[PDB]
């Protein structure tokens, strides 16, 4: 638009280069067709968002979509810029491509307060690139399931023309990651799972029988002593943000804490587990998110190669970066071409407990359906499996 | 009040209610304001700092409002500090910005003692010759500097801070304080009190591994009297001794035992754990230590005390930790296990408060000079002590100071990002030649890059650096035209901010000099020039 506005832009797109990608032709015009054409989704409003927004749209990034279902609160401000005080209630989304629109003069930032699973094939097969920066792994899986399924094989070979880029990046205090995956390519986030379920979820044993930390006691009220008494009414679910609901697991737990000599309950903890509170700055989201906004725009326009997949971050002590190339396995449940092989109520057990394959309450098929668990007469039921984790059907012989 | 702690709930389960404090009370001083200073100084406003003051001589460009997220094309061709602020004061209420229309140099001919008044000072953006002559100010008025520049897809960043000691480091993944290589009596007391051989079955099943391994640790040694540190021979017997104290079931093959699982899983790291560290004996032996006066920093008093306390009660042992990690166990066995651990680190620490106490006598600074709190810290972090004294920007620049020792070595690799340090340093040769940066016009690219070219050269043998650089690196440098591309900035304003809170709440551990980050390539190091 104005005078130098994509000056420090510009000279990574006209200017021919010794590190440039082998496909890359210095053109005065391709900025251009980057404002006017490149589409890329935005996953998340939270964490990465905000930052990803601004980094995209600062690169020549003008259409931009971003999907979010939350909505803005109190804690979100010590990293979510986009947001003010007076946003609290408001949807991410539209708060967010709000700002954006107004700061950064042509930027069409399109917001749609929605859960990416709302979506379908249809929907995603608009975009060129898609980031996601969201904060579940149930997410990262659902939209890697998503792309993968928009591959487009023809005779057992993989058409690139329906390869979308799919840039995803993560937060942990002062750690995160950043990686590019190349559906069909690269290992997707099925190809190493062995790096994104490490999560807790106290064993029912040990909370309801042998509570040793703070946390378990905590755990225990939130996970049993609130469903079966039901303090705030009949029927009605625990509220992680309602202060009267937190104060009242604080007391109960403080109380089971008590009768096992446990110290440490805190109401600053009880918040912490009830909603399984990640520790987050700002600082690691902007670093994480500029690495993945940078290999946004490498993969655009050819600039320079791809991130070789897959970069930890880490902040603790002193500073790091750290890259490798994730292997694709060829056995993967998501990415391989080929239906898994297996050797009913017990082999629905190894779609769940198992690492492999990790699914979260599945559901089984027969060449006629079987424990569609998603339909409470679904039990009574107790291959071609299916699951909350992946938009796809998983072939299993 | 109650709005903060609401606000700030994800960094305080960070660093505290303690380095939220240390945060709010600091003063950061940023110099210009660029796409690489609004960066740095966004990531400080949001988490709470203080106050600020920007201090920019410049005005806003094109180019300026177009990489610059706290920057309008209205505010082409206003004071850029001015502008900036505007923009980023919006970012929190809680934060006191300021600014000062002047630039660096102005500012250090008049009123160099301008600078003592902040907590931090991070400058970007500049020439060399403003650096250095900052860098001496700063230094002699022992203010902590940080100076960051963004050049096309090049990140720089290097501290300068004379000395900076911690005690809360947050070392991530440390060895758990076991102590099952050199027990203390109550924790012999307590092991004995386990019969395992002869015990109900549910309890011998709900034995902490701790006590386990203990348990076995006792009968290898009182037999052989070895310790066990032969990773896949002693430590694979000794795996083998526990995994054949199983109970069996009726049918006779071994049970379901979780815990002997869970004892097992963790010989590999349990045998050994009691031993002073590297940096700790190095922190003991310092003169700073050893040497004590009336101007002796606080730390290096519970340096000196906890080393007193090595030398007695502690009998070459650092003070208990306290805590063990969580481990499958009945509630009671947990429990008082805890505590034991618990009870002797509070025993060991009111040792090392008398230790303590005596230093502050025989110094007369005071009586209680230092909250409890700040013993029970120490002695929880004992083994993580950690001290950084960063080199000034003359020893650096220096013809006899320059560290051309690691510049050396690392050039053996012609792809090492330590050329990328080399090229800034040439480009700067080639901004005071000529008077301009090079590659910044599409048509001045091919006749710079001989002008380049020439400059490192002239820098190289110089120092005496006799280094190959390959012509890609100058070509490329050449290419970048100056740019300072947002996505490069935002990437050094993440890592810098982090680096500054550090200072601000001397709680993690600041990077040793340099950091250098390729955002062609995507990687990173750090160097102690
Ligand atoms: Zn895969």
């Amino acid at each position: 638009d104005w005078e130098g506005r994509w000056n420090h832009v510009k000279k990574f797109l006209e200017r021919s280069g010794p590190f440039t990608h082998p496909d890359f032709e210095p053109s005065t015009e391709s900025l251009q067709f980057l404002l006017d054409t490149c589409k890329v989704l935005v996953i998340g409003a939270g964490g990465l968002g905000c930052e990803l927004l601004k980094n995209l749209a600062l690169s020549g990034f003008r259409q931009i979509h971003v999907i979010d279902m939350d909505t803005i609160d109190v804690s979100n401000l010590n990293r979510q810029f986009l947001f003010r005080p007076k946003d609290i209630g408001r949807p991410k989304a539209e708060v967010a491509a709000e700002f954006l629109n107004d700061r950064v003069p042509n930027c069409n930032v399109v917001p749609h307060f929605n859960k990416i699973q709302d979506f379908n094939d249809t929907f995603y097969r608009q975009f060129h690139i898609i980031v996601c920066g969201l904060d579940s792994i149930i997410a990262r899986r659902w939209i890697n399931g998503m792309l993968i399924s928009l591959l487009n094989y023809e005779d057992g070979v993989l058409d690139p023309s329906s390869i979308v880029p799919l840039i995803d990046g993560g937060t942990e205090g002062f750690k995160g990651n950043a990686r590019v995956i190349l559906p069909g390519m690269t290992a997707c986030i099925e190809c190493t799972l062995e790096l994104y379920p490490p999560q807790v979820n106290f064993p029912m044993c040990t909370i309801a029988s042998m509570p040793r930390l703070p946390e378990h006691c905590i755990e225990y009220v939130r996970m049993l002593q609130w469903p079966k008494e039901q303090p705030f009414g009949e029927g009605v679910p625990l509220d992680g943000d309602d202060p009267e609901h937190i104060q009242w697991i604080f007391q109960k737990s403080l109380e089971r804490a008590s009768q096992y000599n446990i110290r440490g309950v805190t109401y600053r903890l009880t918040q912490g587990v009830v909603k399984r509170i990640i520790p987050a700055v700002a600082s690691t989201n902007a670093v994480i998110a500029a690495v993945c906004a940078t290999e946004v725009f490498k993969i655009a326009t050819s600039a320079y190669i791809p991130l070789n997949n897959y970069l930890v971050f880490n902040d603790v002590d002193g500073l790091y970066t750290y890259t490798f190339e994730a292997e694709r396995k060829e056995n993967c449940p998501a990415c391989s071409q080929l239906p898994q092989n297996i050797q009913l109520q017990e082999v629905l057990d190894y779609l769940t407990n198992s690492a492999s394959l990790q699914m979260k309450s599945p559901a089984i098929t027969a060449t006629r359906t079987l424990y569609l668990q998603s339909e409470e007469r679904t039990r009574p039921n107790l291959l071609a499996v299916a699951d909350v984790t992946t938009p796809q059907t998983v072939l299993f012989k | 009040k109650l709005l903060k702690e609401q606000k700030y709930d994800r960094q305080l389960r960070l660093w505290g209610d303690h380095g939220q404090e240390a945060l709010e009370s600091a003063h950061v001083c940023l110099i210009n304001a660029t796409a690489t200073g609004t960066e740095i100084l966004k990531n400080l406003v949001l988490p709470g700092i203080g106050s600020f003051t920007i201090i920019d001589g410049n005005q806003v460009s094109g180019e300026d409002a177009g990489n610059n997220f706290f920057l309008q094309r209205s505010s082409i061709g206003k004071n850029r500090a001015e502008a900036a602020m505007e923009f980023l004061q919006e970012l929190n209420s809680d934060v006191s910005g300021s600014f000062v229309e002047e630039s660096p140099e102005n500012l250090l001919d008049n009123d160099p003692s301008f600078f003592c008044r902040f907590t931090v000072v991070v400058a970007t953006q500049l020439p060399e010759s403003t650096s250095l002559r900052l860098a001496d100010v700063l230094w002699n008025s022992q203010i902590p500097l940080l100076i960051c520049r963004t050049y096309g897809l090049v990140g720089y960043m290097r501290i300068i801070i004379k000395e900076h000691p911690v005690i809360e480091s947050h070392p991530d993944n440390a060895l758990e304080d076991l102590r099952l290589d050199k027990p203390f009596p109550e924790l012999r007391e307590h092991f004995q009190s386990y019969d395992l051989d002869h015990m109900e079955k549910k309890d011998h099943s709900h034995t902490p591994w701790i006590v386990i391994i203990a348990k076995y640790l006792a009968q290898w040694y009182s037999e052989t009297n070895g310790r066990i540190p032969k990773t896949y021979k002693e430590k694979e017997d000794f795996r083998d001794l526990i995994r054949q104290g199983i109970l069996k079931n009726e049918n006779g093959a071994p049970e379901d035992e979780e815990n002997f699982e869970e004892a097992i899983k963790n010989v590999n790291t349990a045998l050994n754990t009691t031993q002073i560290p590297s940096s700790i004996e190095d922190i003991f032996n310092d003169d700073r230590c050893i040497n004590i006066t009336k101007q002796t920093p606080s730390f290096w008093i519970l340096a000196r005390a906890l080393k007193e306390f090595v030398a007695k009660e502690g009998q070459g042992n650092l003070p208990v930790r306290g805590t063990i990690p969580d481990m499958i166990a009945d509630s009671g066995k947990y429990i008082k296990l805890q505590n034991v651990y618990r009870e002797k680190a509070k025993k060991d620490a009111a040792a090392v408060g008398n230790h303590v106490a005596k230093l502050l006598q025989s110094i007369g600074q005071a009586p209680e000079s230092i909250s409890e709190k700040e013993l029970k810290l120490l002695c929880s972090n004992s083994a993580f002590l950690r001290v950084v004294r960063c080199r000034s920007l003359a020893e650096e620049y220096g013809l006899d100071t320059i560290n051309k020792d690691e510049i050396i070595s690392s050039m053996d690799n012609p792809d090492n990002e330590i050329v990328l340090y080399l090229m800034l340093r040439a480009v700067d040769r080639f901004h005071k030649q000529q008077g301009r940066y090079p590659g910044v016009s599409n048509y001045q690219v091919e006749e710079d890059i001989g002008k380049l070219k020439s400059c490192l050269t002239g820098f190289l043998q110089e120092y005496g650096l006799s280094v190959m650089v390959k012509d890609d690196y100058v070509h490329e440098f050449c290419r970048y035209g100056a740019a300072e591309p947002h996505t490069i900035a935002a990437f050094l304003g993440g890592a810098a901010a982090q680096e500054v809170i550090k200072i601000i709440t001397k709680q993690f551990v600041i990077f040793n000099n340099t950091y250098i980050y390729s955002g062609m390539s995507q990687t990173s190091a750090t160097f102690q020039l």
